[PDB]
RNA sequence: UAAAUACUGAUACAGGGCUCUUUCGGGUCUUGUAAUUGGAAUGAGUACAAUUUAAAUCCCUUAACGAGGAACAAUUGGAGG
RNA sequence: CUAUCAACUUUCGACGGCUGGGUAUUGGCCAGCCGUGGUGACAACGGGUAAGGGUUAGGGCUCGGAGAAGG
């Protein structure tokens, strides 16, 4: 039940939606790194007008998020969730811009079929099996045995299996998803360890601005290989 | 930077500024004129009523308490169509911006006047 | 009685045609939005019963009047997708 | 004092004003403008504050039509006066454009909604008409001097 | 020096404010989503043979013909006797038109009601490109509009307050822009025969108006030296103030009025001013893009035998001659053609530059058509026929009467 | 904060009106009247509607009425005959 | 803020370490065993009660203990 100004500055609200703002329900993505489905439908896309209209869209099986039907209105969809609407025949993708806000991208089924997800941790689960945890809280059982931490994975999204992976690399272009230099698509050119907590990388854009961002806030997107269509 | 921004648009930048047709910026049968700042807000209220076309409440008691108190603490005044700003801190920025923005032919004549004996004497 | 439709939006998931309507009565009194529902049947090839009009503020000095019009694909789609107060104002 | 009484009576008579509150209102806004001009004359020439703020003040007064387009110095902005402001009022502009026979006729017309400034009719006689908007003062279309219905006493007589 | 110091400080502030292959834009991509949720340029300035133009310089029983419109088979003349004559033009595979019908102003029925039609002589005429509406406005304070075929008046708008001076159609639409002599311009929706909106803002009387395919106008007013570009839906304007600046030096006159206007495409237009200035104006710029001076030269100095009544005529005193200003000015839409006619006896044609940021001369067209060129109308055969309307005096007033010249429609075409 | 309680003519008749330093004195020249008549303009109010809105109201549109003093009724103080 | 506050803690253990208990877990948090501590003129301790942070042209905007008649 937070106010419209206490809502974060990256899912935008104008002077229109009242003094209050919806809170995202608990789910895969975080609270402050989130776009709820009602803000995506009626405050960003404007396929709806009111809360009851958004409910009348959501309750019938017309909005699918990451390939599954998401019914509740304030479902969290933070980063790179393909959002398939079949009556309009569109699939939107959530990326950022250079200023630090949410951006929507229209696309069809060929790029809508896969999800590029960053690995959070690799472990040995119960049954003596290695399993893999992404930032979408997707756990994949029996992964490829080189996919370590901070590697990204092309998730199939019709079975959910691994298809390809991109390694953490000095020389692979990356996207920033946090910090004071948030949302700046550039190339990882250096990486400093700082063992004892909070190591960094040094990263430059396409046009020569060096800056240091933390290896938590980084997010690998591809060496050149823009596997998701960043908007031209 | 308020007085400085209007100097560029009208004297420096070679681009014509949209002027309203004369009777359009009159509020309530003449009771006020809409200044170019207050007019630009009024389109922003209107340009939000065709996007998803839900109507608005024409202000409320809690916004009118705020914006009419803004006149109480400001030295602005609107004598005509224009605004007349006070000469306080808005004048000091004009000085404060401009300080960071500022941060062998001779010898021949001598031998050509040393050759001829002399022209004449004192008349 | 002169009509123009700006910003016509399809909206298939809510199944309703969204029009910003600028109507003009010069010299007449106001437009009687039930008769405007009757007028927005042959302009967009629909029944009168599946049209709902709201907004509808008259501009200063007569003439122009801005309304917002929604035409549903069926009266039952209107019945299951309309608010109660707009349904009462329409008469269903 | 008799000087203040005779001065305010000359203003109220020469421009058809209602009381001395309108005179004191104009004298207050004139003193505000003139105080801003004196404060800008306090600074030396070619200070950027004086340059841009005085250019803003002079362009504002020339655009609202009080200060003449010939003289554009801050000394003439100091030499401004309340007769120039009351001349820029709407009621004296109707009297000088000749839609009305006297200034009290002009106040009567503006009160009962005959003239219009540009597009919209103007109900207030103290409307500060700008220089660009001075030309578009005319009778409205709903007025019997403009057109439409022949009017009220005309209707009662023609019945 | 204070002005140049302000210019220096402002340019420094511009440099400070000024002080990306993967750059994105949330609000601009949102405007893209909303827009996705919701007039060819020609260059025929060299493809015509102006020296090989074929002309019919004829005339008929009239006082002085004022204006013409081009319905594509037809023509529509207005004459100060009070006639509007609908005429049929010619085709090549006989060089004078055959008049088919006319309508006369009846001033006897000014008192008599339900008479749509003029009381006094009309001044301008325009024809809709459909061919079903023809509109004409005069100094009788009213603008009438009717059917093109039977030429019988169906509507007589009385909304203007002084006189109707300029009149223009939106191309491809029946939206009308009529600019008047009470410094206003009223836009009409002629499909329902109704007035939709008025537009104020002009300082002096409005002399000309031009329109194109969009819902815009460009209107020139006379002695304020101002062309105003008109955004009709949002009701806004853009001001363009001229202030125009071996021969005698006193003969160089500044821009007195701004008589004629012609929109050549969406982004720029051209204005003709009675000191003989022809100025190309761009909407992106606040200044003239390119002004050319004395576009029809100076007048001849008047004779001593009329200027002084003396037994000796001495040329020691004679005033400096003034430039013959543009009386008519037209263009083809989305072309490079600037037709300008003064009372020099010749009808000049200009063109654009290859960068379209300059005006250039291509020469005199009739290589005379004497009189005062009141009007120009253009038509394409498929190779263009232009009619030029000339009389003994100007359009709106009998200021300069000329015993030379004829009350003639002069029809000439360029076949290449 | 904005501003209603009136605007504008014609005719008839009276010969005085006003001022001051200097006062049984000087200065200036059109002013009146509870006179007779004529024009228009109309917003306060009354008000069919439609619209606004959860339902109403206000606002914006708006057909029809709506001015001669004895009224659609200006007040608060001070000085004097 | 104050030395008209220079000693304070061990006066509900004051500082450890060992062992357990209890806690969702660490921990003198609590219980048994012993060791001698701990802070302080670089301002402890005591006393007075008058209980801001972030967003940076600016102002604005945002966030901020005890009781349900008495133990």
């Amino acid at each position: 039940h937070q106010k419209r100004l206490s809502a974060p500055s990256h899912w935008l609200l104008d002077k229109l939606s009242g003094a209050y703002a919806p809170r995202p329900s608990t789910g895969p993505h975080k609270l402050r790194d989130c776009m709820p489905l009602i803000v995506f439908v009626r405050n960003r896309l404007k396929y709806a007008l009111n809360y009851r209209e958004t409910k009348a869209i959501m309750m019938q099986r017309l909005v699918k998020v990451d390939g599954k039907v998401r019914t509740d209105i304030t479902y969290p969809a933070g980063f790179m969730d393909v959002i398939t609407i079949e009556k309009t025949g569109e699939n939107f993708r959530l990326i950022y811009d250079t200023k630090g806000r949410f951006t929507v991208h229209r696309i069809t089924d060929e790029e809508a079929k896969y999800k590029l997800g960053k690995v959070k941790r690799v472990q040995l689960g119960r049954g003596g099996v290695p399993f893999l945890v992404t930032h979408d809280a997707r756990t994949i059982r029996y992964p490829d045995p080189l996919i370590k931490v901070n590697d990204t994975v092309k998730i199939d999204l019709e079975t959910g299996k691994i298809t390809d992976f991109i390694k953490f690399d000095t020389g692979a272009l990356a996207m920033i998803t946090g910090g004071r230099n948030m949302g700046r698509v550039g190339v990882i050119t250096h990486r400093e360890r700082h063992d004892g907590g909070f190591g960094i990388v040094h990263l430059k854009d396409a046009l020569d601005n060096t800056f240091a961002t933390r290896e938590s806030n980084v997010f690998v997107i591809g060496s050149e290989k823009p596997w998701i269509s960043l908007p031209k | 930077s308020a007085t400085l921004d209007e100097f560029i648009a009208d004297e420096v930048s070679t681009a014509p500024i949209a002027e309203p047709s004369i009777g359009t910026n009159i509020v309530k049968r003449g009771r006020g004129l809409k200044t170019a700042a207050e007019r630009r807000m009024e389109e922003e209220r209107r340009e939000y009523e065709e996007t998803n076309f839900v109507r608005l409440p024409k202000e409320s008691k809690k916004e009118r308490a705020k914006r009419a108190r803004m006149e109480g603490r400001s030295g602005r005044m609107n004598f005509g169509g224009e605004e007349f700003r006070e000469l306080g801190e808005g004048a000091e920025r004009i000085s404060r911006l401009t300080k960071a923005k500022s941060s062998g032919e001779r010898y021949q004549k001598r031998l050509k006047v040393l050759e001829s004996g002399r022209g004449t004497r004192g008349k | 009685v002169t009509l123009r439709t700006r910003k016509f939006i399809r909206n298939p998931l809510l199944s309703r045609k969204q029009m910003v309507v600028d109507i003009l009565h010069p010299g007449r009194p106001n437009i009687s939005k039930d008769e405007l529902r009757e007028k927005l049947a042959t302009m967009y090839k629909a029944q009168k019963d599946q049209v709902s009009v709201f907004g509808l503020r008259t501009q200063y000095g007569g003439g122009k009047t801005t309304g917002f019009a929604l035409i549903y694909d069926s009266p039952e789609a209107l019945k299951k997708f309309e608010p109660r107060y707009r349904l009462v104002r329409a008469g269903l | 004092e008799a000087a203040r009484l005779d001065s305010e009576l000359k203003l109220v008579g020469e421009y058809g004003l209602r009381n001395k509150r309108e005179v004191w209102r104009v004298l207050l806004t004139l003193s505000k403008i003139r105080r801003a001009a004196r404060i800008l004359l306090t600074l030396d020439e070619k200070d950027p504050k004086r340059l841009f703020e005085g250019n803003a003040l002079i362009r504002r007064l020339v655009r609202i039509g009080v200060l003449d387009e010939s003289r554009m110095k801050l000394d003439y902005v100091l030499a401004l006066k309340a007769e120039d402001f009351l001349e820029r009022r709407l009621q004296t502009l109707v009297y000088k454009l000749g839609l009305a026979k006297s200034i009290h006729h002009a106040r009567v017309l503006i009160r009962q909604r005959h003239i219009r400034v540009g597009k919209q009719i103007v109900n207030v006689p103290s409307f500060m008409v700008r220089l660009d908007s001075q030309k578009h003062i005319d009778f409205a279309l709903t007025s019997p001097f403009g057109g439409g219905r022949p009017g009220r006493v005309r209707r009662k007589k023609a019945k | 020096t204070a002005a140049e110091k302000r210019l220096r400080l402002a340019q420094r502030y511009l440099e400070k404010t000024r002080k990306d292959e993967y750059a994105f834009d949330a609000e601009e991509i949102d405007r893209d989503l909303l827009a996705e949720r919701l007039k060819v340029y020609r260059r025929l300035a060299s493809e015509l043979a102006f020296d090989k133009a074929t002309y019919t310089q004829f005339r008929w029983n009239s006082g002085t013909v004022t204006s013409v419109a081009v319905c594509p088979p037809y023509a529509y003349t207005t004459t100060k006797d009070g006639y509007l004559t609908k005429w049929k033009l010619q085709d090549l595979p006989k060089k004078r038109p055959e008049r088919i019908c006319f309508a006369k102003a009846d001033a006897r029925k000014a008192n008599d009601k339900t008479y749509q039609g003029h009381l006094k002589a009309p001044l301008v005429v325009k024809a809709s490109q459909d061919g079903k509406f023809v509109v004409t406005g005069g100094a009788d304070k009213r603008l009438v509009v009717y059917n093109a075929a039977d030429l019988k008046p169906i509507k007589a708008f009385t909304q203007h307050r002084d006189a109707v001076t300029g009149l223009a159609f939106r191309r491809g639409t029946n939206q009308l822009y009529s600019c008047s002599k009470d410094r206003t311009v009223k836009v009409w929706s002629l499909d329902e025969l109704a007035y939709v909106e008025t537009l104020f803002g002009h300082q002096d009387e409005i002399l000309d108006i031009d329109a194109l395919g969009q819902e815009r106008c460009v209107s020139v007013g006379a002695r304020d030296r101002t062309a105003r570009y008109w955004k009709v839906p949002e009701e806004s304007q853009l001001v363009f103030r001229g202030g125009g600046e071996g021969m005698d030096p006193a003969s160089a006159a500044h821009e007195g009025s701004m008589d004629r206007v012609a929109m050549i495409d969406d982004d720029m237009f051209v204005t003709g001013s009675d000191n003989g200035d022809l100025a190309l104006w761009s909407i992106q710029r606040k200044k003239p893009l390119h002004v050319i001076a004395r576009a029809h030269g100076l007048e001849p100095p008047i004779k001593l035998e009329d200027y002084s009544a003396d037994e000796i005529p001495d040329p020691s005193i004679i005033p400096a001659p003034q430039p013959r200003g543009i009386t008519a000015l037209r263009t083809l839409p989305y072309s490079d053609l600037i037709f300008s006619g003064s009372w020099d006896g010749c009808i000049r044609v200009w063109r654009l530059s290859e960068d379209k940021r300059k005006l250039e001369a291509v020469g005199i067209l009739g290589v005379l058509v004497r009189g005062i060129v009141n009007d120009i109308a253009l038509f394409e055969r498929g190779g263009l026929c232009v009619v030029v309307v000339t009389g003994k005096e100007m359009r709106f007033g009998r200021w300069k009467y000329m015993k030379e010249g004829r009350c003639g429609a002069v029809i000439f075409e360029v076949p290449k």
